[PDB]
């Protein structure tokens, strides 16, 4: 839960991109915080809606 | 008396737009707020928008 965050904000530091490939956590979801976040794998609430 | 408010994206917004028109409802003084509108800046070349 702790391991992808940096690599977050330390590159939207200067707004610049990460692609995730395999996160599952939700918090990164957020449009806010990490604006400049993409993830691969679906995330949890698409697989609660089905 | 009247006013109307505009914002973008990002500064957890939402929670400005809920208070206003909490607190603006309950008092006896009739503000009257017309046509609170959501402006994306992020939009390419949205100008003409």
């Amino acid at each position: 839960h702790f391991t992808p965050t940096p690599v977050s904000y330390t590159a939207g530091f200067y707004r610049i991109p990460v692609l995730g490939l395999t996160t599952r956590m939700s918090i990164y979801s957020d449009k806010s915080i990490h604006l400049s976040f993409l993830r691969t794998v679906p995330p949890y609430s698409h697989q609660s809606s089905v | 008396y009247i006013f109307s408010i505009v914002t973008t994206y990002f500064p957890g917004y939402q929670d400005f737009v809920n208070k206003i028109r909490s607190t603006i409802e309950n008092s006896f003084v009739g503000w009257e707020l017309e046509e609170v509108l959501l402006l994306d800046m992020s939009l390419d070349d949205g100008d003409s928008k």
